[PDB]
């Protein structure tokens, strides 16, 4: 079933129409590699997941994949911090809930 | 402070698929302290964004630019 | 079915109050040694958030313990749900250990 | 055209910490087929939001958009 | 030249711009050659989570070798996916015996 490396063919066909160069306006493309805060350039873009963040409060378009779960419950985060963004006084999610809590559950 | 053992008990039996799904005293014990640094995580990414923005208070913008990257950590 | 539903919501929002004052608490502490406050609604999202947060961790532990035969949640696969970080995992494992001895 | 187990084989390989890890051939199989449908995944919604802006070609904009909500769904 | 590691990225990259190729010419869309090597990059990285996934999943059940079962864990979270998943065993499945 040939080989797991690039052919000298799909070599130069990779090199000349998709590797990225240094003369190009994005040289290079990296993605956040992240970190945990509580427990411890040039011609790089860095892809972002938070500057279209306003695109989010809607289920965006799919092709074969489901949205799942957890993305359901980032979209209605999304929704929920769309809704309380000008407030306008008092906490419209504090009066929502704080009028069911139990003392003996904390 | 901190969450208790009944609490996050009935947070997890509230989504179980299968009413017999039970959970060991250790592993219920273990996830208070579990949610506990997920909470911090979340307060102290959005303390960090908004530090970035030169921002005097986390409000719901800068909790928003931290929110897809912290339920991917999770 | 009316009253059915009427009574999941009155529970759900009693959890939901539960993990919003207990968020809140958190947060309190978090403001004091960053020393920055969070606004209102900060709090109540990060309280939504942890909530919905729940709903995936319920699922995984129970998928997780199903794939490796159980019944019973245990210890192990409340770490497989801090994998993704070396530090979350190491953090979650030093704590494990330690309730493993007194507890 | 998609990916061939050899390279997916050895894509996994290089980031198992146990030396003693191995992947069945069927469940290569399944790891060829998955890797496609992210690819492809990825690009139509890529295009889907170029198309939404009415823009000839989808560039790392369109592709940011769609992001979170993709990440999410893996 | 290249290290081990360059090399299987560039195969992915090539991969992934014959899949945007064909996208392309289905969907009736040019894709940038940036978008191209960022969509490389994601499924690089999504690849390592994969494995790491499979080889804990598969440690979790006592086995030292990935096997179906972890595929499908992988793809708990969607039910296209995980519908396809399945699926790809049954034709794997019959494939397989014969």
């Amino acid at each position: 079933k040939k080989d797991w490396f690039l052919s000298e063919e799909e070599f130069k066909l990779w090199n000349r129409l998709y590797r990225l160069r240094d003369s190009d306006e994005i040289k290079e493309i990296t993605l956040p590699q992240v970190q945990f805060s509580s427990l411890q350039t040039t011609g790089i873009h860095q892809l972002s997941l938070s500057e279209w963040r306003l695109w989010q409060d809607h289920p965006l378009p799919t092709h074969q994949v489901d949205h799942s779960d957890r993305c359901r419950h980032f979209i209605g985060l999304m929704q929920m911090i769309e809704g309380m963004r000008h407030e306008e006084g008092e906490c419209s999610y504090e009066l929502e809930v704080e009028s069911y809590l139990q003392m003996e559950d904390v | 402070s901190g969450f208790r053992k009944e609490l996050v008990s009935r947070l997890l039996h509230l989504h179980f698929k299968d009413d017999k799904t039970k959970v060991s005293g250790d592993a219920l014990q273990l996830m208070v302290e579990l949610l506990k640094v997920f909470v911090v995580e979340a307060a102290v990414r959005g303390v960090r964004q908004a530090q970035a923005e030169d921002a005097l208070r986390v409000d719901v913008d800068q909790l928003e630019k931290v929110l897809p990257q912290l339920l991917l950590d999770f | 079915a009316e009253t059915e539903e009427q009574q999941r919501f009155s529970y759900q929002q009693r959890l939901k109050a539960a993990v919003h004052y207990t968020v809140g608490c958190l947060c309190e502490e978090v403001a004091l040694d960053k020393e920055m406050q969070f606004s209102k609604q900060t709090i109540a999202a990060i309280s939504e958030l942890t909530f919905r947060q729940c709903e995936n961790f319920a699922k995984d532990l129970e998928m997780f313990a199903r794939h490796a035969k159980r019944t019973t949640i245990n210890t192990e696969d409340v770490k497989l749900l801090a994998r993704r970080s070396n530090s979350l995992l190491k953090y979650i494992t030093d704590k494990s250990e330690e309730i493993a001895q007194i507890n």
